[PDB]
């Protein structure tokens, strides 16, 4: 094996959140090592976060991590336009991806 | 009113064909960048390639050539294979994003 072979610990859990509330999208990885975890909006193919840096200028978006295993993206003050698919990405070669859905009520 | 966002320079080639193994260059020129940042992504699988000065992908064939202060965000693709053919996007991290699509063809 490669001494570092990151993998997704679990699939992303779909989330439903009412308008104006906060939602959290969590991606759980194993053995991340020196690799980088990124969050993207699938519908608009927009880069949201990379590691602990928020890339989007959308100030409603933040990123937090616990032990480099849990990567939780938070979306403040949900708008109905936030509904859709979100992708969690690891910069392995080949890259790894999984998707979860944020539903807005 | 004028938001004074960045803007692309459209006077660049956007449909590029290289022979297999021949290095390819994708020219994205972004003016008035301000506090924004420019990224390259591979549209087929939504793979992040570069973000600002940093390279995200571990595929060492991808690098962004940009001198400090310049508007040129050239994506360099060394040793291309037919697998690399497809659409690549130069995106600006505005809300909502600004994007410019590029078609890259690798011929045998
Ligand atoms: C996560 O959620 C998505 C979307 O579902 C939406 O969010 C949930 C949290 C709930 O609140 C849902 O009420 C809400 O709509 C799921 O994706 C969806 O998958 C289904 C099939 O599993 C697709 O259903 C349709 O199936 C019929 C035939 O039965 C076809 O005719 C349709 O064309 C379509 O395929 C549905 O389109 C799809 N929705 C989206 C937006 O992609 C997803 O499965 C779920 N994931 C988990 C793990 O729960
Ligand atoms: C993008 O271009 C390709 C091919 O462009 C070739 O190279 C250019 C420099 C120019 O000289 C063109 O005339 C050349 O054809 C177009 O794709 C077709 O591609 C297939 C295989 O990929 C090839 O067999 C065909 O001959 C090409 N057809 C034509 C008319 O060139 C493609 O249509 C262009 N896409 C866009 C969006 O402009």
């Amino acid at each position: 094996s490669r001494i570092v072979d990151p993998k997704f610990s679990s699939p992303i859990v779909n989330m439903t959140a009412p308008v104006g509330r906060d939602a959290f999208l969590t991606c759980v990885v194993q053995d991340l090592g020196p690799y980088k975890v990124a969050w993207l909006r699938v519908d608009t193919q927009t880069i949201l976060t990379i590691q602990n840096h928020v890339i989007t200028k959308n100030q409603r978006i933040g990123i937090a991590n616990s032990e480099h295993k849990t990567w939780t993206m938070r979306i403040k003050d949900i708008k109905e336009s936030d509904k859709g698919w979100y992708m969690c990405q690891i910069n392995t070669d080949p890259m790894k991806s999984q998707m979860g859905y944020l539903d807005v009520v | 009113a004028d938001p004074l966002l960045p803007y692309f320079d459209f006077d660049v080639p956007r449909n590029l064909t290289v022979t297999v193994g021949q290095t390819g260059f994708l020219h994205c020129r972004v003016e008035r960048l301000g506090d924004k940042d420019v990224s390259w992504i591979r549209k087929r699988d939504l793979h992040i390639l570069t973000a600002g000065g940093t390279t995200y992908t571990s595929d060492q064939r991808f690098q962004v050539l940009r001198p400090d202060g310049s508007a040129n965000w050239t994506l360099q693709i060394k040793y291309p294979q037919p697998r690399d053919s497809g659409v690549y996007e130069c995106q600006i991290n505005t809300e909502p994003k600004m994007s410019l699509s590029y078609t890259f063809n690798v011929v045998e």
